[PDB]
RNA sequence: GAAGAUGAUCAGAUACCGUCGUAGUCUUAACCAUAAACUAUGCCGACUAGGGAUCGGUUGUUGUUCUUUUAUUGACGCAAUCGGCACCUUACGAGAAAUCAAAGUCUUUGGGUUCUGGGGGGAGUAUGGUCGCAAGGCUGAAACUUAAAGGAAUUGACGGAAG
């Protein structure tokens, strides 16, 4: 039977969509079906921060940040429990997790 | 329903709802009979004398019972300037 | 497109009929669908209905008060002889004691049970019950 | 709502709908005696209109044609018809 | 020594309500068999069918049985009853009571001219439970009951006499079959005939007449 | 509108229709292709004699497990050869 | 019909207004489209307190047609309106539900609060849906105080008056009593001030 | 652990439900009750009775308890339930002597039959 | 088997046929 | 990066994995005409229920930012409306169910019209025709064989699935 009312993906009004690649196995994976996650990590560990900071040679200089963007196609993202199996009537729920 | 002699052969001449018109089945559980006191000019309310009316379950189901006690209610006197005719 | 506007003047009865509305507007009008609400009314299965002049086809407003149970039409306007007036009342009606077949005979549009008293037959046009 | 007077709608109700919405349609435009700054003199204009019109006397434009009514140039006033 | 625990019993078991059609005006519902026994004492069950459901288990089948049974005075009054019960004698003696429980009222009416007792029914009535629908057509006094067998006897329990039916779907889906045929044979208290359309006061509740034989 | 014309002057369409949907109907079909007559054994007929041209036993198939007696017989009228079951206990030893 | 005396007074005008009766919420569903008067610019919906009256009259008018007062179950789920309902069925005689209701208290006949009340009384119709649904099982009328977008299934008698304010409960709750016992007559008229103050009916919090 | 069970809990607030003006907060003097008011097949499941007992009577005592209803516990809380201050919270002396309604909410007024002082506050948010 | 297989045997084995038929032509 | 060659793994792998790699991938002139070419849902018309978003146009209006200092600036905000892509709730209603605002207005069976199916295989095969350079496309059986094949859901068992 049919799992999904959208099949799985975001395509409604629309013909084709152009592919993107998995970043773990480079699977091409249409870019709306695919998991987007998008990161905005420091780029020195917290534990590092510190002792940096001290080796600094300017007086209260901001540490870069480092922005991507991942796309993974369904195996690799369910592998990595980047995205879970869910119930049937949890499915449904499209709101982002409350985590953060 | 009546015979060729006159008996009425009907068993059970059922209730019409009071808004839809429509015939409350036995089985018909969401139904309603609303019974409403009359009341005389000292604002007292009259022992056993009521307006009553009927709703299907099926007008009630719909969310549409209460517009239709305020028309009906209305007709009768029970409510002034509450219900409107023209939306 | 717009095939049949007694088609669509009769849905549009039988769609607010089943949901307890006790008028319904119907767009566009014509002579047959008049006729037709005449029927309707003599046997009292709606009310007083409205017609709105607005210089094209026009509209109706029809009173209903609850005693339909179901109105049609049969598409197409099959001929009908005399004979075959008995087929269409018992493929259509609901008993033998109440309800109408409409016909459309040269004597004017009237219920099946009219047709017989004057001994006329045209081509079936609706039912009503 | 069951029960509702169709022949009668609110006349509040009834100026929201479309123009082919209503029990008559009815449109929705309209005509106006413009002024042009310069002079006095009357000329009727199509709200809705997709010409510049220019007034007889003096050969200004009174209205510029937009996507719906026309735009109205400065100094021209207009009166409902 | 049956103590009502409702309203409606206590005024069953008092002589304030004597027939089941004042249940039947006011819609009340009705939740002891003992008033059903008690207003229609002449009843005539029926086990239609009996069948074996298995439930799979980690150990084997977990098997219980399901009867149907219809109950009927023959004089317009019948019901339908389905229970599952770990023995046949338990599923059919539970089965009883709730097909008591739902015992409706149906419109007998005439074909053609009214010259007697009603025999059939006043018009054509359908009913549909999974995918079978059945549908119950007046006939005139000469045919019987022109069903199958199954459908039959729901017919004869109820006191139609001449009735044509027709059945779409899985027809050999007794329980299926058995509802349809009970919702369509109740659909006759449901369908607007003109002989109907003169307006009835509406009487008060006997649950208020009586308020306080009901009390407690 | 149900997928098929209602027109009072579509009588053609609706009887070429049904004409061209009852080849789906196989024992329509072969009434009128004549595959009894062409193809069957007996040509059509309830019955045909023949000459039995040898006993063979057949095995069941499963679950069963039995030696189903028949005969090999070439029919008269047309020469075909068909296989003819002998019904009941011992009566291959009827059959020569 | 009615007596002149059974117009909405300007006291009570004032003790509704006063309560913030006719603060509707801000999306009003489309079956109570007639109660609300205007919208105020900011978003909430003006409740017309005028028909806010005259559906109190009338709901009090069939509490008063059941012969037996207990028969009459008023019912609360919110916090707000759990102490009115509870001085609601002492001065009127009524039964009443606080707090948490039993599912199968209406269906199920060998519960402990098996009830057969022949007319429920719903403080909201959103928090008390357990309440409304049963009693679509066993015949039983509902009168519910309805909010502007509290959903109107299963309700026969809608009084629009605001389900979520603190002191619009208990005054209404308040305005119900009086008028059942002015029907029945324990109040002598129309005009004697009630011995009970609308203080009475209102939510204390534990800390008093 | 020593979590008690329901042939223990349930039984032992039949016995307040039922038993309350004799009961106490000691459980010496809850142990011989109960040995004459229920019948205890054994001594230990006697003592684990009295025993919640008189931690469900010591919690009475602190305030009311959810689940047991005693025939007293109302009686004393339907008159002690009858605060109602001098002044309304609802009357209008709170403020000026008159309402602060919205000025939009003072057409409502209007429209009704009502001559009412009102001191109209705008928020227009 | 694989229906995208069994239609390309049966595809391939076609091929064979066409190619035997040519023969004799 | 098909093919091919190669290093691993393996009992064997001319498979997965690794390194190279030819057609191909791109383009111009022509062919081919097929995809789970899918919403597995023909097209046209009418009606039946609530809600909030959003894209395009139009029409009325702000404690808002900005032109420029303001308008005839633009953006935003609030309302209506026509058209779209969709979505949420409910089930009057439909359905075998999954589910569906259409898959509803269908035994209370008829708005107009085109195409397709008639148990599973044999088989989209054979043959003939026709189109194509070919690969193949379109049209398309029968003999024979068979009691099920299949749809949706339930309980359990299992999983080199998750918690
Ligand atoms: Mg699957
Ligand atoms: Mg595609
Ligand atoms: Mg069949
Ligand atoms: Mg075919
Ligand atoms: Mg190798
Ligand atoms: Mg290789
Ligand atoms: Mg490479
Ligand atoms: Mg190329
Ligand atoms: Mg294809
Ligand atoms: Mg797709
Ligand atoms: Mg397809
Ligand atoms: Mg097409
Ligand atoms: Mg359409
Ligand atoms: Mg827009
Ligand atoms: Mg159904
Ligand atoms: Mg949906
Ligand atoms: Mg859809
Ligand atoms: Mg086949
Ligand atoms: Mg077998
Ligand atoms: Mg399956
Ligand atoms: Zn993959
Ligand atoms: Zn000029």
């Amino acid at each position: 039977p049919k799992k999904r009312a959208s099949n799985g993906r975001n395509k409604k009004g629309r013909g084709h969509v152009k592919p993107v690649r998995c970043l773990n196995c480079a699977r091409c994976v249409p870019k709306d079906k695919a998991i987007k996650r998008v990161t905005i990590r420091n780029m020195v560990e917290a534990a590092a921060v510190r002792d940096l900071s001290e080796a600094s040679v300017y007086a209260e200089y901001a540490l870069p940040k480092l922005y991507n963007k991942l796309h993974y196609c369904v195996s690799c993202a369910i592998h990595a429990r980047i995205v879970r199996v869910r119930s049937r009537t949890d499915r449904k729920i499209r709101t982002p997790p409350q985590r953060k | 329903m009546e015979n060729d002699k006159g008996q009425l052969v009907e068993l059970y001449v059922p209730r019409k709802c009071s808004a839809t018109n429509r015939i409350i089945k036995a089985k018909d559980h969401a139904s309603v009979q609303i019974s409403i006191a009359k009341v005389d000019e000292d604002g007292r309310a009259i022992a056993g004398e009521n307006i009553t009316y009927a709703l299907s379950g099926y007008v009630r189901g719909r969310g549409e019972a209460d517009d239709s006690l305020n028309r009906l209610a209305q007709q009768d006197g029970l409510l002034k300037n509450v219900w409107s005719y023209s939306r | 497109t717009r095939t049949s506007v007694l088609a669509d003047a009769l849905n549009a009865i039988n769609n607010a009929e089943k949901t307890g509305k006790r008028q319904v507007l119907i767009r566009p009008s014509s002579k047959v669908i008049i006729k037709f609400l005449t029927v309707m009314q003599k046997h009292g299965y709606i009310g007083e209905f409205e017609y709105i002049d607005d210089h094209r086809s026009g509209k109706i407003v029809v009173q209903l008060n609850g005693r339909l149970n179901k109105c049609g039409v049969i598409q197409p306007r099959f001929n009908v002889k005399i004979n075959d007036i008995e087929r269409w009342t018992d493929n259509l009606l609901p008993a033998r004691q109440f309800g109408y077949v409409i016909l459309t005979t040269s004597a004017g549009i009237m219920d099946h049970e009219e047709a017989r008293r004057k001994h006329v037959s045209g081509k079936i046009l609706g039912f009503v019950y | 709502v069951l029960v509702q007077d169709l022949l009668h709608p609110s006349p509040a109700t009834e100026a929201k709908q479309h123009k082919l919405k209503t029990l008559v349609q009815q449109p929705r435009s309209f005509f106006m005696d413009v002024k042009c700054q310069g002079c006095l003199n009357i000329t009727t204009v199509f709200s809705h209109a997709q010409t510049a019109v220019t007034c007889d006397s003096c050969s200004t434009v009174l209205c510029t044609p937009t996507g719906g009514k026309a735009k109205l140039t400065e100094g021209c006033s207009f009166r409902r018809k | 020594g049956w103590t009502p625990v409702t309203k409606l019993g206590r005024l069953v078991k008092a002589g304030k309500i004597t027939s089941v059609e004042q249940i039947y005006l006011h819609s009340l519902p009705v939740k002891e068999y003992q008033i059903i026994d008690l207003l229609l004492p002449d009843l005539k069950d029926d086990v239609m069918k009996i069948r074996s459901v298995q439930k799979q288990t980690r150990a084997g089948q977990r098997t219980r049985m399901k009867a149907v049974v219809v109950i009927g005075d023959s004089n317009g009054h019948v019901g339908l009853g389905i229970k599952t019960a770990k023995e046949v004698a338990s599923a059919i003696k539970a089965a009883i009571v709730i097909a008591k429980l739902s015992i409706i009222p149906i419109r007998r009416g005439y074909w053609g001219s009214n010259l007697g007792q009603p025999h059939s029914l006043p018009c054509k009535v359908t009913g549909k439970c999974g995918s079978v629908a059945v549908r119950l057509i007046p006939a005139p006094r000469g045919k019987g009951i022109v069903a199958s067998p199954v459908v039959k006897r729901l017919m004869q329990l109820a006191g139609v006499e001449d009735v044509y039916t027709s059945s779409s779907g899985s027809t050999r889906t007794t329980e299926n079959t058995l509802k349809a045929a009970f919702a369509a044979i109740g659909n006759t208290y449901s369908f607007l005939t003109p002989n109907l359309w003169a307006e009835t006061p509406l009487a008060a509740s006997p649950l208020e007449v009586y308020a306080e034989e009901a009390a407690a | 509108g149900k997928g098929k014309p209602r027109g009072l002057n579509s009588a053609r369409k609706l009887r070429v229709h049904r004409r061209n949907n009852r080849w789906a109907d196989q024992a329509y079909k072969a009434r009128l292709l004549g595959t009894a007559f062409k193809s069957s054994p007996f040509g059509g007929s309830s019955h045909a004699k023949g000459i039995v041209l040898e006993k063979i036993g057949i095995e069941s198939k499963q679950p069963n497990s039995a030696i189903r007696k028949c005969v090999r017989v070439q029919l008269i009228k047309n020469g075909k050869k068909v296989t003819a079951f002998v019904p009941n206990d011992g009566c291959l030893n009827f059959v020569d | 019909s009615l007596p002149a005396s059974f117009d909405l007074t300007p006291e009570d005008a004032k003790l509704l207004l006063a309560a913030n009766v006719h603060l509707g919420a801000k999306n009003v569903q489309v079956h109570n489209k007639p109660y609300v008067y205007k919208t105020r610019p900011d978003g909430m919906n003006i409740i017309n307190i005028g028909k806010t009256w005259e559906k109190i009259v009338l709901a009090a008018r069939i509490i008063a047609a059941v012969p037996n007062a207990s028969d009459v179950a008023v019912c609360s789920s919110r916090t707000f309106g759990q102490r009115a309902v509870l001085k609601f069925a002492a001065h009127t005689g009524a039964t009443a539900i606080a707090g948490r209701f039993t599912p199968g208290n209406f269906t199920n006949y060998i519960t402990r609060s098996f009830k057969e009340p022949r007319l429920v009384v719903v403080t909201d119709p959103r928090t008390d849906a357990q309440a409304i649904k049963e009693s679509s099982y066993v015949n039983i009328p509902v009168i519910a105080l309805t909010d502007m977008d509290s959903p109107s299934e299963y309700v026969d008698v809608a009084i629009p008056c605001n389900n979520k304010g603190k002191h619009s409960i208990g005054l209404i709750w308040w305005l119900l009593a009086r008028e059942v016992l002015r029907l029945r007559g324990i109040i002598p008229d129309r005009t004697t001030e009630w011995s009970v103050m609308p203080d009475l009916y209102f939510y204390r919090d534990p800390e008093e | 652990g020593r979590v008690r069970t329901k042939t223990v809990k349930r039984a032992s607030k039949v016995l307040i439900e039922r038993f309350y003006p004799k009961l106490t907060l000691d459980f010496e003097t809850n142990k011989r009750l109960t040995s004459e008011i229920a019948v205890i097949q054994s001594k230990r499941l006697r003592n684990k009775i009295a025993g919640y007992t008189t931690h469900l009577m010591k919690r009475i005592q602190k305030g009311p308890v959810r689940g047991i209803s005693f025939k007293l516990q109302e009686e004393e809380r339907e008159r002690k339930d009858q605060y109602v201050p001098e002044v309304s919270a609802l009357d209008l002396s709170h403020t000026n002597g008159q309402l602060e309604i919205d000025a939009d909410t003072a057409d409502l007024v209007k429209s009704l039959g009502f001559k009412i002082p009102v001191q109209t506050v705008s928020i227009s948010a | 088997m694989r229906d995208k297989w069994r239609k390309k045997r049966v595809r391939r084995l076609k091929r064979k046929r066409r190619k035997v038929r040519a023969r004799s032509k």
